[PDB]
């Protein structure tokens, strides 16, 4: 299986608005820096600081070739505290699906719109972050593949690493699931995971 | 682990937006 | 705290690299990226004198072997390492 490059287009897109308005929920960078606008017929906040939005413009460039080629099993939004652990994750996990289903395309703004809908109102169901925490972007792949790498690579101003555990392990998460969709071509599963004190 | 990638950059911090 | 799945001490890490390069004909991937990480993390510790050393032997084994596949090794190794030098340090490593 594989996506194309026009579903991949309309995920990076998504990923995008999905970024903002998690960094906007959570208070990781102040409302002063955010305009109301409008995707997929809904009400979203978008930064408009334009070092932050060409890092995240940036971040989701690289990510697009390998989401072509479906080898992207998890997107993850990781909110580190202020030593630098993480404190809250958002994870967007992307399968193939193996057909009655909705087809992606036709119903991408019902679709996803879901997903912004949910970010919108999450902070009723997580606890109040610390102050000062920052933000980083995790990609996992399906395969440990060289290609992920090459694909990736192709921003000489913005290279990629392999991550560690340091990065990524969370003591005592708990779960809240936000939205899962089903489509056409198109598992997709959004959900957060917290740490149990804060 | 062989599978993660991350972005060698951090983000700009809260700081350093507060002045834009 | 930079180690080859293990190897610590420079000497452990050239010898587990040699055994490698020396033994297999098809590498995992797996293998080649965690040579890449192991790099990564001696850049963002501060060990540029070992990753000298390291690129330098791992380009001499690596190039005299026969397989097309670890001379293509080298060089995806060593791509991933100057992308993350030229944003660390402002350049490339040398080489000759």
């Amino acid at each position: 299986l594989n996506f194309g490059q026009v579903v991949a287009d309309v995920l990076c897109e998504f990923l995008e608005v999905a970024v903002h308005l998690i960094l906007y929920v959570r208070e990781v960078y102040p409302v002063g820096i955010f305009q109301k606008r409008k995707k997929y017929n809904v009400p979203v906040q978008m930064s408009c600081h334009p070092e932050l939005n060409q890092y995240i413009q940036d971040t989701l460039h690289c990510v697009k070739p390998l989401l072509e080629k479906n080898d992207v099993e998890k997107v993850v939004v990781v909110i580190l505290d202020k030593e630098h652990r993480p404190v809250e994750k958002f994870v967007f996990e992307i399968t193939q699906p193996p057909i009655s289903s909705d087809s992606l395309l036709s119903h991408v703004e019902q679709l996803l719109a879901a997903f912004i809908l949910k970010i919108s109102v999450c902070d009723a169901v997580l606890d109040h972050n610390p102050p000062g925490c920052t933000f980083t972007v995790l990609v996992h792949t399906r395969e440990a593949a060289t290609r992920n790498m090459e694909k990736i690579q192709v921003i000489k101003d913005f290279p990629w690493i392999l991550a560690d555990e340091q990065d990524v392990h969370m003591h005592d998460p708990r779960l809240i699931p936000l939205k899962t969709m089903t489509s056409d071509i198109l598992k997709m599963q959004l959900y957060v995971e917290e740490r149990a004190h804060k | 682990t062989a599978n993660i990638l991350k972005p060698l950059m951090s983000p700009p911090s809260r700081e350093e937006i507060m002045a834009t | 705290a930079p180690n080859l799945a293990g190897a610590v001490e420079f000497n452990d890490v050239k010898t587990l690299l040699r055994e490698w390069i020396t033994t297999i004909s098809d590498p995992m991937e797996e293998d080649i990226l965690q040579v890449v990480k192991y790099c990564t993390d001696l850049i963002e510790e501060k060990d540029l004198e070992k990753l000298d050393l390291v690129i330098k032997y791992m380009k001499r084994l690596m190039q005299q072997s026969v397989e097309s596949v670890w001379n293509m090794a080298f060089d995806f190794i060593l791509d991933n390492v100057q992308v993350v030098l030229q944003q660390t340090y402002g350049s490339t490593l040398k080489v000759t």
